[PDB]
RNA sequence: UGGUUUCUCUUCAGAUCGCAUAAAUCUUUCGCCUUUUACUAAAGAUUUCCGUGGAGAGGAACAACUCUG
RNA sequence: GGCUAAGAUC
RNA sequence: CUCCGAACGGUAAGAGCCUAGCAUGUAGA
């Protein structure tokens, strides 16, 4: 899970946007 | 005759006009809807 | 108008079964191991019926353990049988072992015929089909 | 102990109420 | 589940006439004696009566041996707390029952003064009972079970008066 | 011929007609879900005297044929968990032989 | 010295005419078509295959079960070759399209046997979970759960003469559960072994019964023990009886003892052979039923060979 | 011989019963496939629904206009 | 106490 | 060339306090 965590965090603006996932408004915390 | 115009007039009253003990049968008998 | 009148003509028998249970819950309130268990329970049913010579200190799980050690000895293709036993008890044990060998060989050839492409999905059946062959 | 009868309900309800 | 064929009721609740009429509703009315649906048997006791129905369950009333509507007893008429106390049932019993067991309910519009129904009012336009007495403070299991029975308490207390 | 007699074909057809009517009543009950006079011998002595038959008409109330059920699944006990335990009386069980443990 | 000893019944011995061996595994059920043309017989390969009743050649192969096919009841009142599989599924394979048409369910374990009633439109599926099941034909629903057995209900009998349904329980107690009520009207004070066999001779007498150890006859009205069986101590699994007075008993040891339904003495009592590919002690008659023409007997052995036994005329077989 | 209608209930329907035509289920097939239902349509047979056909039973309207013979 | 690939196993 | 898809696999996890649109229609004296 450790190399999977570094790869998912590196492409965080590419893998988490409005075009890549359409219907979503989830906020994490404050 | 014009009897159906009076019965459907009492729709959402506060248990005093066709709503005391008939609201359970009103949503259950209407579950045969698409045949109508 | 003709197509959508037939749409409700097909949904009127449907929706009484679709939304029939939905209006009812508001007032009513809502593998191969089975063949191994059925062969094991029928073996105990046959051993308790096919001549136990009455109530004369009859068999137990050790007789089923004798059938278990006979299948494990045949599984490695070893010539080790189960010697030192009565002849009808050994014949009843060898009959269920020859029938279980027919089930396991047919289950091996069925998975191998679907091993080329078959289903394009195999989680633990790939290790079992390679071990059986 | 139940014991039904095959009498008419119309004549029985009329005679008892009279 | 829970079916029935004939109501096990008393002769007082059956009506003051040899001929009556019953109405059977199979698996309904939610009988609170066993929390199971029973055959609700409605009937008419007579002219100007209450026209009540069955309240207790069928199998739940068999162990108690009481009426289906009055739920007092089978032969004597004392409550279940008075029947399980003790013949004691011979002296506490009373034949020729009162019409208050078959009397209808009171008119709430007559208690409020605005009784607009008039002489055709099926309810009784009389004075209600005194709420200070424990006789109008019973419950479901308080009348069925012998625990906390106000009617059985006064029946054993008034039996030794003289 | 009287000891090994066979039943009549009309009696078999009458048993078949009664079984077909009983199975149709159970099938109509499965597809739906998925006067009288009792003599008051309990306390009838003097209260409302003269009631020798106590006739009560059994009029089934026609319920609405479009409704949810009036209660939930019934959690009441329908019957008794004791049985009529009929005895076996098949054969006297005894020991076979002294060599039965060796055979 | 014995009663009715010097006047027995007439029974000429039989002879095997053809041993068809096409299945792959132990055959557990065998049945003949009422038109004497088809011969339905299951196997352990989960495939109920029909063959010619007279020619013996293969006619069809119908699979679909997920376990051993331990029951094949070809319906004579309707074209539907219903079958009982051990995978908790009474697959009613209708022969109108050679496919499953009903696929009824409800049993919690394997089904032992199935019998179609001649009068009532229902199928008595003797399951093995805890009881049998009265499945309604062309309704896909059960009628009543005749729970009157302390073990698996192996045998089943649906007679028009008997008002109840004769169920054969493996708890050494046969029962006659009524069709309308469901409770056992009368038990059986015999069959000390696990009773897994039943027969019926409606030609000139009442329906009999059977047992592996100490078998005995019975009667259709409320049961009546007429006489016990001969010296057959093996585990009997097949019990057929013809209208000519023959009584065939198929045991698991391979000793196919044939006796008389009236005399009771074993006429032939011959033992069959085995397949060359099979083991030494593997031949056992698991299912046996006579033909529709009552000429050639058919017994499905456990050695993967459906053997057919024809008749033969002889006279030097007098019993003392 | 003697009745045009209308509404209730009892069977079989092998007639394009329907001069037009829905849904679900079961057994086999294809396409996507990523967990599943909603999926695409080729074959066959099982229900439900929209409906209907002859022939006895009970009410209402002029059954009396006198219909065929 | 059964079936699972001496169940794979230093 | 004009054949247009919907849901689940998703927002957590908890502590103290605060306010609400709901339901039953009884036998008894």
């Amino acid at each position: 899970q450790i190399p999977n965590r570094r790869f998912t965090l590196w492409w965080s603006p590419t893998i988490n946007r409005a075009n890549v996932y359409v219907g979503f408004q989830v906020q994490l915390d404050l | 005759p014009e009897h159906v115009r009076k019965i459907i007039r009492d729709h959402g009253d506060m248990t005093n006009r066709k709503f005391r003990h008939d609201k359970r049968v009103y949503l259950g008998a209407l579950k045969y809807m698409p045949h109508a | 108008w003709r197509v959508w009148l037939f749409f409700m003509r097909g949904i009127t028998p449907l929706l009484e079964r679709w939304l029939g249970n939905l209006l009812a819950r508001q007032f009513e309130g809502r593998v191969e191991s089975h063949f191994d268990l059925e062969l094991r329970a029928a073996v105990m049913h046959d051993i308790l019926d096919m001549m136990p010579e009455g109530i004369k200190q009859n068999k137990a799980r050790t007789i089923l353990q004798h059938l278990s050690e006979a299948w494990r000895c045949w599984k490695a293709n070893i010539p080790w049988k189960v010697p030192g036993l009565p002849t009808p008890i050994e014949n009843m044990i060898l009959r269920y072992v020859k029938a279980k060998a027919d089930w396991w060989t047919n289950t091996a050839h069925y998975n191998r015929e679907r091993i080329r492409r078959g289903a394009t999905v195999d989680k633990t059946v790939c290790k079992k089909n390679l071990g059986r062959l | 102990y139940a014991e039904p009868a095959h009498i008419n309900d119309f004549m029985f309800e009329q005679q008892r109420r009279t | 589940w829970e079916d029935a064929d004939f109501p096990i009721l008393c002769q007082t609740c059956l009506g003051e006439n040899p001929y009556i009429r019953m109405t059977k509703e199979k698996y309904g009315k939610e009988c609170k004696i066993c929390a199971r649906p029973f055959t609700v048997f409605r009937w008419c006791p007579g002219v100007r009566m209450r026209f009540k129905k069955t309240e207790v369950c069928q199998t739940c009333s068999k162990l108690k041996n009481v009426c289906q509507t009055c739920l007092l007893d089978l032969e004597y008429g004392l409550p279940i707390q008075v029947r399980d106390a003790g013949d004691m049932l011979l002296k506490l019993a009373r034949t020729t029952p009162y019409y208050k067991r078959n009397r209808p309910h009171i008119c709430s519009f007559w208690v409020k003064g605005e009784c607009k129904r008039g002489e055709e009012c099926p309810y009784r336009h009389e004075k209600p009972t005194d709420p200070d007495d424990p006789l109008a403070d019973q419950n479901i299991k308080d009348r069925y079970y012998g625990i906390n029975d106000p009617v059985a308490d006064k029946l054993l207390k008034r039996a030794s008066t003289m | 011929d009287p000891d090994l007699q066979r039943p009549d074909e009309e009696a078999i057809k009458e048993i078949t007609e009664k079984t077909r009517v009983a199975l149709e009543k159970s099938v109509s009950q499965k597809v739906a879900a998925a006067y009288i006079r009792y003599t008051p011998s309990q306390q009838g002595v003097a209260f409302n005297s003269g009631a020798k038959q106590r006739v009560i008409r059994m009029v089934e109330m026609q319920k609405d044929p479009m409704e949810p059920p009036r209660f939930k699944i019934n959690k009441k006990i329908p019957r008794g968990p004791p049985s009529p335990p009929a005895p076996v009386m098949h054969s006297p069980s005894r020991k076979m032989t002294v060599k039965e443990q060796q055979e | 010295k014995a009663p009715t000893m010097p006047k027995p019944q007439w029974h000429p011995p039989w002879k095997l005419y053809r041993v068809i061996s096409g299945h792959l595994g132990w055959v557990r059920c065998i049945a003949v078509e009422p038109g004497n043309q088809w011969f339905v017989t299951g196997s352990a390969d989960r495939t109920i295959k029909i063959w010619d009743l007279a020619s013996g050649k293969l006619k069809l192969s119908l699979t679909g079960h997920i376990s051993t096919v331990r029951g094949v009841i070809v319906s004579t009142r309707s074209p539907y070759l219903f079958s009982c599989g051990e995978d908790k599924q009474v697959k009613c394979w209708d022969l109108e399209y050679n496919k499953v048409i009903r696929h009824y369910h409800g049993h919690l374990s394997a089904v032992y046997g199935l019998d179609l009633h001649p009068t009532i439109d229902v199928l008595v599926t003797c399951s093995r979970d805890s009881t049998a099941r009265i499945w309604d034909v062309r309704t896909k629903a059960s009628v009543h759960t005749l729970s009157g057995h302390t073990n698996a209900v192996a045998t089943v009998r649906c007679q028009a003469a008997e008002p109840q349904i004769i169920t054969g329980s493996h708890d050494t107690t046969i029962r006659l559960w009524d069709l309308v009520a469901g409770k056992t009207r009368v038990t059986l004070t015999n069959h000390k072994k696990s009773v897994r066999a039943v027969v019926l001779h409606p030609r000139h007498y009442t329906f009999a019964s059977g047992s592996p150890d100490n078998i005995k006859q019975w009667k259709f009205p409320d049961g009546s023990f007429i006489q016990n069986l001969s010296g057959h101590n093996a585990i009997i699994n097949t019990l057929t009886v013809n209208s000519d007075g023959v009584l065939v008993s198929g045991a698991d040891n391979g000793t196919m003892h044939l006796w008389d339904w009236r005399t009771g003495y074993n006429f032939q009592r011959v033992h069959a052979a085995v397949q060359p590919g099979s083991l030494d002690s593997e031949s056992g008659i698991f299912a046996c039923a006579f033909d529709q023409s009552e000429s050639r007997l058919l017994t499905a052995e456990a050695d993967k060979t459906i053997k057919v036994y024809r008749e033969d005329d002889t006279a030097t077989e007098e019993t003392h």
